[PDB]
């Protein structure tokens, strides 16, 4: 919780995908610092090109796209 | 042949949705199952049924969900003919 | 009104594309472009001139880039004989 390590732990650069079902989508980086602790991560969806905002703790969750 | 086709809100579909986004995702698709349409693009449903009141019905099943009043970006049907998959890629 | 809907293998494209998966959207992109196949709803690339010669000419063309055949998972064409939007959600 440093402004530093949150942000370090968002993975800028991966490609990740929604679920099984859903779309894939490639981590930015932040968008904002919420206070329920986690943070909203700037988001482009791969497919369809556009940008989206996600929270970093379902984020870290989602598996990477296949 | 028919189509589904669609996108969701990431910001909204998480803050409207229960379960996460991915729960969102993984709902429609089953929603889609009661109905014939197998994912075939993520954001594209197929099935082949061109039986309109199955649409009719699997439209008024996806507008049950709370969520997706709040979370969808753009929703399409489509009638597809001359599906035509490209394999020449050796 | 002809579509195009294609997949990339993600571990595949970043070892052969020269940049990357994100590149090797566009680039694709950049070829059907080329003959009037445009995203404008996301992830269908729609051309509406329904001219089979033109859909093979781009898929001729596509075959032209050396990462497509090792990093494409999934590649379809198809016609769009009627379609119609969905805004009774929003209700």
């Amino acid at each position: 919780s440093s402004s530093m390590e949150l942000r370090q732990q968002i993975p800028t650069g991966c490609i990740k995908q929604f679920g099984q079902f859903g779309v894939p989508y490639v981590v930015g980086e932040v968008a904002e610092f919420l206070p329920d602790g986690d943070v909203l991560v700037n988001i482009t969806l791969l497919q369809s090109g556009e940008k989206d905002i996600y929270r970093l703790s379902y984020l870290l969750e989602d598996p990477e796209a296949e | 042949m028919y189509a589904i086709a669609f996108d969701l809100v990431v910001k909204d579909t998480q803050d409207y949705h229960p379960k996460g986004v991915q729960e969102a995702y993984t709902d429609i698709g089953a929603v889609l199952a009661k109905f014939g349409f197998v994912r075939t693009q993520g954001s594209l449903y197929t099935n082949m049924n061109e039986d309109m009141a199955n649409l009719f019905q699997a439209m008024n099943a996806l507008k049950q969900l709370a969520w997706i009043s709040q979370s969808v970006r753009d929703i399409r049907a489509f009638r597809i003919e001359q599906w035509s998959d490209f394999t020449d890629f050796i």
